[PDB]
This record gives C-alpha cells, structure tokens and sequence, in this order.
C-alpha cells in the first residue's frame, strides 16, 4: 500500500485505517462472506462462531459488489495489535455454464484522523551495490 | 355476524364426563372424586386447542339417578376440592368436613344442582400448549416424561359421596355438564389433523391420515368426491 | 444498501399487529440495551433436494451463544421479542419455494411406532425439545412434527419465501406469554420452520446446496434475579 | 442514449480536480475547434486469458490518424487535453476486472538479461517508446514496465472496470507539462495502461476473446509554428 510505504519514513503513527475489498466474481454468482475484526491484545478466532461475535460485517455478493471495514484507533507506539479475518458464511452458489472460483480484491488506506511524526529514513532501499 | 363469535362457537354446555359412586358389588366403598379435565371428551379436545390461551369461567351442573332411571330421594354431598389441597381417602374420612372447600347437599328428587368456577389459574390464562419443562429436576439421563405438561392448569376436583353411615346398595350415576362463559382466547391454532392416543400428549401415530379426501385424477371429479 | 447496530452488519411481517414494547415498571429489571441488541447470524443450513425442513426453538438457540447466552443462563427472569430474518442465495436458474412460520408454543411430538397398542409412554427426546442452535429436522414436515396439518399452518405469522420472487424474508415477533416474564432455559416461547413446501430443482451443472441463512436480532430484552 | 460531436457518435473522473482549459493570451495560436475535436474510435483489444495488459502515449497514438494528426506533424508547438473512455463488451457469464489508469510522464524501462554485471547500456526500443496506434503490451504488468509497483499505481487518475459491474471507463486528462506548449512528435506527456488485475475466466461454450476498445478526444487543442 501507498501507507505502507510512507508510514516507513516515519518512527510513530496513529489513527484509523479503511480496507475495502470488491468482489470480481461473476455478475451470477451469489454467496455471503463473514468479515470480522479482532482487537489488540486477542487471538486470531478459531472458528467461525466466535467470529461471528462482535465487529463483524456480513457480506453479500449479490447485492454489492464492494464493502468497507474501517479499523479504530491504531498505534504502534512501543519498545498481535489486529487481525481481519474472512470467513465463508454460506457457500458459493452458481447458475450453470458459470466459473465457480472468483477472487477478491482488498484496498486500504488511511483515514482523516491520521497523522504522522519523527520522520526517519527508510529500511527498504539498502541496495548494498555501490554502483546505483 | 353474532353466531361465529369465539363466545357463541364455546357455549352450550356439554357432557364433561361421568362418574360412578359404587356401593353395591366388591366395591362397597361409596365415594368417587373427579379430576375436572374438560378435554376428556376427544371432540371438544379440538374446539380447545384451537387457541393457545384461554380464560374462561365454568359453570357445572350434575344429573344424577339410579342404575334404573329412578329418584327416590337420597341425599348426596358434592365436594368441590380446589387446587392444591388433598382429597377423601375415604367415604368417613375427617376431609369431608373440613371447610374452606365448597360443599353441595342435594336431593335426586330436586332439581339438578348448579355452581360456577372462577378462573383459577396462578397465570393470566389457561393454556394446553405448554413448550418445555415445568421444573429443575434435572440429571435426567434420558428421561422425557413431563415435558409439555403444566401445573398452571389443574382446576379442582370434584368428590361425591352418599352421605349414609352404613353401605347403601345402590349405584349413583353422575353427569356433569360444564358451560364455558366470559371467554377470551388468543393465538389461534391449526385443527388437529391427525387422530389422538394419549389423553395429555399431542402424540400420533405412523401411518398418516391424509388431511382430504381421494379422487381418481387430478383433472377429472366424476365419482366419491375431491 | 445495508444496515448496522451494534458493530453487526448483514417486506417486514409484523406479528400480530403489534410492535414489541417493554413491560411497563408494573403489571428493578435490567434493560441490556445495545450490548445484548445485536445481530447473531447463526449457521448456516444447505437445502437440497428431497430435504425436509428445519425448526428452532427462539429463547433456546441463543442460551449458548454469546452475551445474550450468558444472561440467559444466569438471570432468574427473561422477556423480550425478536426480530428474525430468514434469507436465501440462489440463482435465477434454481426453483422453489420456502414456507417461513413462527409457531407460538410449539410442541413437538412424538411418533408411535407402527404396529403396538400404543399405550405406553412415548416422548421426544431432549435433542428434539432443545435442538439448540444446529436446529432439527423435520422427520414428518406434513404434520408440522405435531398433529396439526401444514397446509393450515399459514394461520400463524408466516412468510413465503419463493426463488423467483424475493428470497428474504423478515418476521417481527412481539413477546407472547401467559405471563409477564418466565425462564429462558425451561420455556421456549416460539420456533420458526423453514418448510421447503415445493421441493428445490436445478440442472446439471448447477449448485447442489442453497444456503438458507437464519439471523435474528433480541428486541427489549429484559432480566431480573441475576445470580453468581 | 448517445451523445455525438462533429459527426462521431458512440461515471467519469476528472484527473487532479481541474477541467482542461485553453491558455491565456500569455503566460497567435490556432484552435481547430470541431474539425479536430471528434471522438477517435482506435482498434480493438482482444482481450484473453492470460494477458498482460496494454499501453498508449497520447499524443503519439494520433500522430499519424487523420486531422488532429495533420496539424500535429507539422506544427511544431502543441497543447492540449483528453476525454479518453474505455468500453468493455462482455456477457453476463463473464468475469474479470481492469485497471484503467494515466500515469503522467509514462517512462517505459528495460529489463537486464538475468546473469550479467549489468553496466553496459540498456535501453528500449522505439517500438516500446512510441508504440503508435497498436498499443504495446507489458512484458511485465506487476511492475508497470518501469521500477513502479502495481498496487500503488492506484495514486494516479485511475478507474476500475468491474465485469459484474459497469463496463465502461471515461478519465478525463488536463494538460499537465512543465512548459505551456510542448513537441508533440518528441514529448509524450502521459499514457493509459489497461491492465488485467483480476484475469479473465469462463465456462466452455463462451466467447474467448472480450473486445475492449478505446476512443479518445481531444479537447482545447492549439498549435502554432505551421510549417509546409
């Protein structure tokens, strides 16, 4: 992502964050997914039930195409913090003559809270050639 | 408009049931008591359970006479013993006195007696459909006994004696007529569609009438009837 | 396109006519509010040819199923309605037609085997009172697991749902007792029965499973005598 | 349903929140108006499974197509922008998703040849640098043909073609440069890269190829320095 890379030139960061995924799937093909978002200081859920519990969306393909999750009140701030976990909910129904697998796409970007400090310089090009 | 109302379809007094007090063969031990169960009869079993709740008061009444129609002027006792207290275990037994536990003294040879009853449930309204258990007892293993039955129900009882010291040789047959009034309903239900087994369980059986009738094709209605 | 209460997300049959309301301070309980007023969408059952139906029994399928379950098995007291919510993914080539019905105080019942004199008790067994949250099936869906017929069962709240035409359907189910509160864990209010009435059909090369989707939502719950 | 200029017939993102304007007296050109300013229907893409995408340079794919290709050959100044909209033609059984995307100041790149030390000069082509009418195609679509990764290419003007949903893109491009006038047979300012995020599939018995197809228009053209 675009705030991946920019949150690398700096040591601190706070706010919310969005991810929104858009289902290429056939215009056919119908199914519900279960996205679910766990927060700090919890475990990855073990099945689906305890997902379904609290912060979740369900998520029909039929009727959109696209969905959003926002996250609250993220920072790094120190020396698990969250986890997004997409479930079947029912199953991936399909008309005949109709591809049965499809794919998602998942976006993410920050939100108008956050912000940034302590500008560093970043881990990603070290490139040890000296030719560059 | 006024003779499909829910207060004209429950009203007319029927034949609850009868009862039997018993002086004459191994018997001798004149004195029955009566639970008072107002489905007895399988037919206004279905007029019930065609709603969920009722509340309704009852008005009874007894015709009484002999083996032979005949009414040579005994005198009864008819004891009605209200819910939650405990019933003659005899014909001399100290709970025919008591008080606090309506009595009726009648002659054969007078007209029949007559009495109402309240409504007497600890709820607001009767119901005989009742989902689960009425109590904690439970490491059961598996035993399913009292699911769908409920206490709230139990309206009374009803025990009649001869009044006689000594044993009469006589058998005394008793109808009791009940007539719902002031009722209310709620909820309604389906009619039963299958053939009742158990008195107080909604249970059937395998072989499962069909709700109507047969015919030969489903174009052609010429012979019986569909 | 959606809507959201209590970080839950996912025409109306209201029963009887009337919306569920608490119980007035007569005639000190604790109102849970949002935190037990959410969204529980529970499993999800694959519908097929030659399937039966399915049942639930409502104050049941949540006693083990999150915050509402917890109260639930604590408080001596519970009321409330619900709001239920019956939906079905299928395609525009997939046929069929499902009978939605809340059955006030239903009593399943149980079935004599065949030849015997019938006398002796016979009972459903506690997986057929309490089915939980799996629900059960239909042995008999004809007579409704019970004597009444199916074909009178649209005296009760109902709604179709038909693949055609729309495939949700939503009932509003006000609290229905002979008493002003009562206990979750003996007494099950109602159930809803998913009837396929015309069977399912399909050709080859389709989808086998339609996943009939059940989520239902407590309204104006309410509790008193909490214990440990 | 259909919208026509100077006799051409046949939502929208407005690249960096400006609407292409001419310039001011400073800071005397020649403006066609309609006789340059139609809509340019270029040819068709078939578009497969396992593709990897395709690319333009806008002032380069005109220069050799009819009026607007005139002027531009023999002027030596030009400016100005585009409406570019991009058509896709498929099937309800089709599925698939297309990243339209203009990246301004589009520098295509050469890849080294695996083992070597790498020093000596590498370089693309004059195909790959002006591609022409064609189009060219991505040898390498994760990273743009350029050291850009895809996932970011999200920051330019973009706009997703979804098969399930629209078929259709329009992006509309202001003249973006670092001088008012520039060479347009020398200086290609941007380029639209259609590029298969998500591939294409489908069941036996369909159509393989899926047309896509571009057609552009400039808009606010001027020129000057006319030569023979």
């Amino acid at each position: 992502t675009m705030v991946g890379q920019i949150c690398r030139y700096y040591t601190q960061w706070s706010g919310s964050l969005k991810v929104t995924f858009m289902f290429t799937g056939s215009f056919m093909a119908t199914g519900k997914m279960l996205i679910a978002y766990t927060p700090p200081g919890s475990a990855q859920p073990t099945t689906r039930e305890a997902a379904m519990l609290g912060t979740h969306i369900v998520w029909d393909f039929g009727l959109q195409s696209s969905v959003t999750l926002v996250i609250p009140w993220i920072s790094n701030t120190h020396f698990a913090t969250g986890i997004v976990t997409i479930w079947y909910q029912t199953n991936f129904v399909v008309p005949p003559d109709t591809p049965s697998e499809a794919n998602i796409i998942a976006l993410g970007a920050a939100q108008e809270n956050f912000t940034l400090k302590l500008c560093k310089d970043t881990d990603e090009i070290r490139q040890t050639a000296e030719y560059q | 408009v006024n003779e499909a109302s829910v207060e004209h379809f429950y009203s007319r007094a029927g034949l609850v049931g009868v009862v039997e007090v018993k002086d004459s063969g191994t018997s001798q031990d004149g004195y029955t008591v009566w639970p008072i169960d107002v489905m007895g009869f399988v037919q206004q079993r279905r007029k019930l359970e065609l709603s969920t709740y009722m509340r309704f008061d009852a008005e009874f009444t007894f015709v009484s006479n002999l083996n032979d129609s005949t009414t040579p002027g005994m005198l009864l006792q008819y004891m009605y013993v209200p819910p939650g207290a405990p019933k003659p275990d005899g014909r001399k037994s100290y709970q025919w006195q008591t008080a606090t536990n309506p009595s009726i003294f009648a002659k054969l040879s007078d007209p029949p007696p007559q009495v109402s009853v309240p409504f007497m449930s600890p709820a607001s309204a009767y119901q005989w459909f009742y989902d689960g258990y009425p109590t904690f007892g439970e490491h059961k293993q598996a035993t399913n006994l009292q699911y769908g039955q409920c206490p709230n129900n139990m309206m009374g009882h009803f025990a009649i004696r001869t009044v006689s010291e000594s044993t009469t040789g006589k058998n005394v047959h008793v109808r009791v007529y009940m007539r719902i009034k002031h009722v209310r309903a709620w909820v309604p239900r389906p009619f039963r569609s299958q053939a009742y087994m158990v008195k107080n369980y909604p249970t059937y059986s395998q072989t499962i009438s069909n709700t109507a009738a047969d015919r030969a094709s489903i174009t052609t209605t010429d012979y019986e009837g569909g | 396109a959606q809507l959201t209460v209590g970080n839950s997300t996912i025409n109306i049959v209201l029963s009887y006519g009337e919306w569920p309301g608490y119980c007035p301070s007569t005639d000190k309980p604790t109102r849970p509010d949002v935190s037990v007023n959410r969204f529980y969408t529970l499993s999800t059952k694959s519908w097929k040819t030659e399937s039966t139906g399915w049942y639930w029994k409502f104050p049941d399928v949540l006693n083990d199923t999150g915050v509402f379950g917890q109260n639930a098995q604590f408080h001596y007291l519970y009321r409330s309605g619900f709001c239920m919510h019956v939906q079905c993914n299928a395609s525009k080539f997939h046929q069929g037609a499902l009978l939605v019905v809340v059955i006030p105080e239903f009593v399943v019942a149980a079935s004599s085997p065949a030849t015997k004199p019938n006398g002796q008790g016979l009972y459903p067994d506690f997986a057929h009172t309490n089915p939980g949250k799996e629900g059960q099936v239909f042995r008999d869906p004809y007579v409704l697991d019970a004597g009444i017929p199916l074909s009178q069962a649209l005296v009760f709240p109902h709604q179709w749902i038909n693949l055609r035409t729309n495939n949700c359907a939503t009932i509003i189910m006000p609290y229905v007792n002979a008493l002003p509160f009562d206990s979750a864990l003996n007494h099950s209010n109602f159930g809803l029965a998913v009837i396929p009435i015309s069977p399912l059909k399909y050709c080859n090369g389709a989808t086998t499973e339609v996943p009939i989707t059940l989520t239902i939502a407590p309204l104006n719950s309410e509790f008193s005598g909490l214990r440990q």
